[PDB]
């Protein structure tokens, strides 16, 4: 923001920055642009035989 | 003895031919399926030059077709797509009877029981979908946690109670058998490697088949519902065909067609012919498959842009 300063000497100005959590936020997006995030798949067990039910 | 010899094809679709059907009850009324939003109506004339007139295209979808089930009437085409439908086309004609919508993710299906009614469809939303001959659901199934790949009709010679029967699909790695009057439960197919991307069925009440990203063609009873013939072909079915009455298996395993004879236990005559510029990883691989209804006609069809109908005969 410029908050301009009106010292005696000789005036300023300040400018600040703030940058947000794109997380902590709801105003549109969750991320950068940049941002791939991936599941780490899931744990399966394998085959058997054949196997079945009555229901 | 029966050497099966290679024959004249039916080229015609721009995209990737992904059904086809077995016509079902007038069997020429060839009806084939599509990806680059049409069905080519083919004629069996039976005259050669064309083996047998490219007479109905049928427009669209928006997206690309992963069905085409003909009636038990065998003149009224039922759509699919990956635009989240049904569009009920007329084979004689270019028309939509009844849009069925509702879907949100991409039909993968299509079928239809022995009077012309009750329909079914399943999908990615992970369900499933019954839509009478209206947009309409009887009701919404959910079992499965997965992309249910395919359901099929069966045909039944212990001539319908009338509390009937039906089937599913496949990342889950299993089948389930939903009355198709009010879904109740009956049993599944445990086991398997990865996906079930397709299965078949009986053309009396008592035969079945599912298949393969593994390998094996794990089959039946259904009239036993008991785990059956387990087989061993390496790449993967995507695309499996009883002949009707032959015993007879016919599914593209990339590669053959393994024919495998499902009485014995036998490869009879591997279809991979035919073949010209290609690198591999261009076979140009199956992806639907028919036996003519009345047994014969193998409609064997491919990626590519040409269907390529192959009937076995004499030595």
């Amino acid at each position: 923001a410029t908050r301009h300063v009106l010292m005696r000497q000789g005036v300023l100005g300040i400018k600040v920055k703030i940058m947000r959590d794109p997380a902590k936020s709801r105003t549109g997006p969750k991320a950068l642009p940049d941002a791939v995030t991936i599941i780490e798949p899931k744990e399966e067990e394998p085959i058997l035989a054949p196997s079945v039910k009555d229901y | 003895n029966e050497v099966l010899v290679l024959r004249g094809t039916l080229e015609g679709h721009n995209g990737w031919v992904t059904s086809l059907a077995t016509s079902a009850g007038q069997p020429n009324l060839l009806l084939s399926a599509s990806r680059d939003k049409t069905l080519i109506s083919w004629k069996l004339t039976g005259d050669d030059q064309k083996f047998g007139v490219p007479v109905r295209s049928f427009k669209g979808h928006s997206h690309i077709v992963q069905d085409c089930t003909l009636t038990a009437d065998g003149a009224y085409a039922l759509s699919a797509s990956w635009d989240k439908t049904l569009r009920l086309w007329d084979v004689a004609t270019g028309e939509t009877y009844q849009r069925f919508v509702g879907h949100k993710s991409d039909v993968m299906s299509v079928d239809i029981d022995k009077k012309a009614s009750m329909i079914i469809s399943g999908s990615r939303d992970k369900t499933i979908k019954v839509w009478t001959i209206k947009g309409q659901c009887l009701a919404t199934l959910l079992g499965h946690n997965d992309w249910v790949s395919q359901v099929r009709v069966v045909p039944n010679e212990k001539a319908d109670d009338d509390s009937v029967t039906i089937i599913s699909a496949g990342n889950d790695k299993m089948v389930k058998a939903w009355n198709l009057n009010q879904f109740q439960i009956e049993a599944d197919f445990i086991g398997h490697n990865s996906n079930i991307n397709t299965l078949t069925a009986s053309p009396d009440g008592t035969l079945i088949a599912s298949a393969g990203k593994d390998g094996e063609i794990m089959l039946w009873n259904l009239a036993a519902k008991k785990a059956m013939y387990t087989l061993s072909a390496q790449d993967e079915v995507f695309s499996l065909a009883f002949s009707p009455n032959r015993y007879w298996l016919a599914a593209a395993t990339a590669t053959g067609i393994k024919v495998f004879s499902l009485d014995p236990q036998y490869l009879v005559d591997d279809l991979r012919p035919e073949f010209a510029g290609y690198s591999k990883a261009a076979e140009p691989h199956a992806v639907s498959l028919a036996w003519s209804a009345d047994g014969q006609t193998l409609f064997a069809g491919y990626t590519d842009n040409v269907i390529r109908v192959w009937q076995v005969m004499t030595a």
